[PDB]
DNA sequence: GCTAAGCGCACCTAATTTCCTGACGGCAATCCT
RNA sequence: GUGAACCGGAUUGCCGUCAGGAAAUUAGGUGCGCUUAGCAG
């Protein structure tokens, strides 16, 4: 019966690393990409590395994608150096790393019923240290704290679930950022121009490569549909 | 082993530490604003101490030129000296650089004085730059300089001259709330004139408050830096403990004389170093019995005595002292009668520290 | 099983991590700027220290080229405002010149701040890189323990000693990684009938009483300073006062 | 083992705004050419 | 174990050291706690 399974990333810091940093400087995007709730996922399996080279990607590739934006955090970045290795010589790699401070999403995936209910079995008992795109970034809510359940489309899905206030007087966001999959439809049907691009989609990393995927935009707002 | 040294000092209306603006030096501890001697402060009046007069070996100074002229009745070599130092990895009378005195003069003399080539005598001057490190000044603070790669020439090698240093000293923060104070002044005119003013007119700004200071010394690492020579490692750490104790920074003195003695003194032997400034995380109220020293040195007696019952390891027993000036504060005052080894006397204590170190007396460093 | 260590320690005005510029690792956190600790800072502090030196030694660890070594560290946010301050610095010359003052002249750039460090280690991984090493694995856990309690970042140290130890320490063996720094979405503001240390302690009994009642943790305070609930209920699994029994239970409890 | 009540005043007039200082010192890194 | 596994901005430093808020002042004026009582067969 539940076709979405969803999830719940929230901490002080979070960072999802976008597909245009591969430099010493490396910056984050603004919402969770495809490729670290994937491996967020492979580590709730326990799968290791070479095991989705075993003909498995396409068994979590079609998994429809929906990312859901609470509150827009600030960009914050951090200054870390790397010592390596220390015949010897004075070689301290430099490093940029972007962070997202106070910022709290909802990732939801669309799917067969079983694959969702045994995702979230998995991730109730969870075989590895899972976290927020870098081992440094731990989970400061359950990320199965919302339970999966059976919702038509993905907007009745996000609209249904209240928003809790923090305390009685805080500025709410007025415009709230959201990700959807783009659904193909029927045969055809080509994006258009105004459809952004986003590199998120492993299937190899020798050499490494991510399939392209389209990302389209909405809105919802409250108060406009509940009395 | 570590000489842990944590000393409860109240102080007179003063100003011992102040920055640009002239305000007494404050800090957020515990969310609360407290007032604040800088660390180094404190090194440099020991440094300079009437105590450590047996022991100031290291200069640090820019005007090495003037410095090797001095030594010189008629000897008029100055210039060169300003070249070779600039050819050195100096460049303006440069940056500071730190390293002992005898040595520098007597191997200047006879290094840059004798008739002789320029790039090899800078690296000679090099090699005796890194090489002065037989200051037990240096051996506490310790010291880096790395001079510009630009400006020296490439026929100059330089050898490791970091010294690592064997002291770590905390900033003196208050044990209470601080409460920045204003003296508002006036400069009188000693001619009666017709307006019957002042010369100038300002607000001097002071502080009271009871300081809990922290120095940790390495012994090996003070052995280390002065090489096989242990007893002059003795001898450091004994006038360390005696310049801590008795003397004070050198701030306002003249306008405010705060020559006021520690009330109390800790010094612990571990193997690894324990800050007390959470003792205080809640400030010290004054309350109408007992006083604020009374009540900073009931705190700390309270925190060590959790700490000794909380971090607490029977492979290796952490031993201490505690002094106070004929026993006036006693650090158990109600019930903890755990210190057997309560000392009322400051050479006492510094003899007691010198036992445990070793074989070492105080009388024993008068032999060179 | 899930090994959550989770700390409260109140450091004394220091400056633990820089960034480039000197001013000291910053965050953001619930609306108000917060300082904070890299992980990797912590785990370096962690690595290289005496008392651990005094299979194959320095691999099972921690990996050099996988290993994937299964313990995690999240990053030091304090729990309250962060309050960085200026400290205005000369050094002299100590010979009579022709002009005064003679060192750079900087500003060093300090703060304290009470940082709540989490410290997240798996038992299972550990076992898995250690061949079923039970004993071992246990004994690196408590050297672990022992460790992070007992060592601190070294920074700018010898101006700065800020070797203050935690104040309360709280294992926890749940099956999700859950970290507490939701406990401090609302800067702790300190008032005048409490203390800063105590009050950030009362809210992460808050935070750990909330929610669940809408596992059991392990609490340690040395010599119970400060305790996590005053009450007889069922609240706190044990109240250890030293170290070394907590890392006893630990260990049992594990093994 | 335990008596109560009435009564409680107004205020004019509150001094003198540039008497206020100058100076010296403030990276060293260049972390795959 | 997916821009992710290996990952410290590391060290040196007193603002120090000049200084009278002083020369002016009566809170001065008004007033009944006051009516009742055996610690004794």
């Amino acid at each position: 019966p539940p076709n979405t399974l969803f999830l719940r990333l929230e901490g002080a810091l979070q960072s999802w690393g976008s597909n245009e940093a591969k430099f010493a400087l490396r910056r984050t995007a603004d919402a969770p990409t495809k490729s670290g709730v994937l491996g967020l996922l492979c580590a709730a399996m326990g799968i290791g590395r070479a095991e989705a080279a075993d003909s498995w990607l396409p068994k979590l590739a079609n998994l429809r994608m929906g990312v859901r934006i609470d509150r827009p955090g600030i960009r914050w970045w951090d200054f870390h150096t790397v010592g390596a290795g220390q015949k010897t010589r004075a070689e301290t790699l430099l490093s940029r790393r972007e962070y997202l401070a106070d910022a709290s999403f909802l990732v939801a995936l669309q799917g067969e019923p079983e694959l969702v209910a045994k995702l979230s079995a998995a991730l109730a008992k969870p075989v590895w240290a899972i976290y927020l795109g870098r081992k440094s970034c731990p989970p400061s809510r359950p990320v199965c704290e919302h339970p999966p359940g059976f919702y038509n489309t993905l907007e009745e899905a996000l609209s249904a679930v209240p928003l809790q206030k923090r305390w009685h007087n805080e500025p709410l966001p007025q415009i709230l950022p959201c990700v959807m999959d783009w659904i193909p439809g029927y045969d055809g049907e080509h994006a258009p121009d105004d459809a952004e691009i986003h590199y998120d989609l492993p299937v190899s990393f020798q050499p490494p490569r991510h399939l392209p995927r389209f990302v389209i935009r909405r809105e919802l707002v409250v108060g406009e549909d509940v009395q | 082993m570590l000489i842990e040294i944590h000393m409860i000092q109240n102080h007179s209306p003063a100003n011992l530490n102040r920055d640009d603006l002239g305000a007494p030096k404050t800090c957020y501890f515990g969310g609360v604003l407290r007032s604040r001697i800088s660390s180094q402060c404190i090194k440099r009046s020991i440094r300079t101490s009437n105590d450590f007069k047996a022991l100031l070996g290291g200069v640090r100074t820019r005007r090495l030129a003037d410095l090797i002229q001095q030594e010189a009745g008629e000897t008029e070599c100055w210039k060169k000296a300003q070249e070779i130092l600039n050819k050195c990895g100096f460049k303006n009378t440069k940056m500071l650089v730190f390293m002992s005195k005898d040595k520098i003069k007597d191997l200047a003399r006879i290094v840059l004085d004798n008739s002789l080539g320029l790039t090899e005598a800078a690296q000679q001057v090099a090699n005796v730059i890194a090489q002065a490190t037989l200051a037990p000044d240096i051996a506490l603070c310790g010291r880096m300089l790395e001079p510009n790669d630009k400006d020296k020439d490439k026929k100059v090698k330089w050898s490791n001259t970091t010294v690592e240093a064997a002291l770590q000293v905390a900033h003196a923060i208050s044990t209470h709330i601080a409460r920045p104070e204003i003296d508002y002044f006036v400069a009188a005119d000693d001619v009666p004139g017709e307006d019957a003013g002042a010369g100038h007119i300002g607000e001097s700004m002071f502080a009271s408050a009871c300081f809990y200071k922290y120095f940790s010394i390495d012994w090996e690492q003070l052995v280390k830096n002065l090489k096989g020579d242990t007893n002059l490692a003795a001898h450091t750490v004994g006038a360390f403990l005696l310049a801590a104790a008795k003397t004070n920074p050198s701030g306002k003195q003249n306008s405010f004389a705060a020559h006021n003695y520690p009330d109390g003194i800790l010094v612990e032997f571990k193997n690894s170093p324990i800050s007390y400034a959470n003792a205080f995380v809640r400030p010290v109220s004054v309350v109408k019995e007992s006083d604020l020293v009374e009540q900073s040195i009931g705190q700390l007696s309270n925190y060590v005595n959790d700490i000794r019952l909380g971090y607490y390891d029977e492979q290796s027993p952490v031993i201490g002292f505690w002094f106070s000036p004929n026993n006036r504060y006693p650090l158990g005052y109600k019930h903890s009668k755990l210190a057997s080894r309560n000392i009322g006397n400051l050479n006492e204590l510094v003899g007691a520290v010198l036992d445990y170190i070793g074989g070492f007396k105080w009388e024993e460093v008068q032999k060179s």
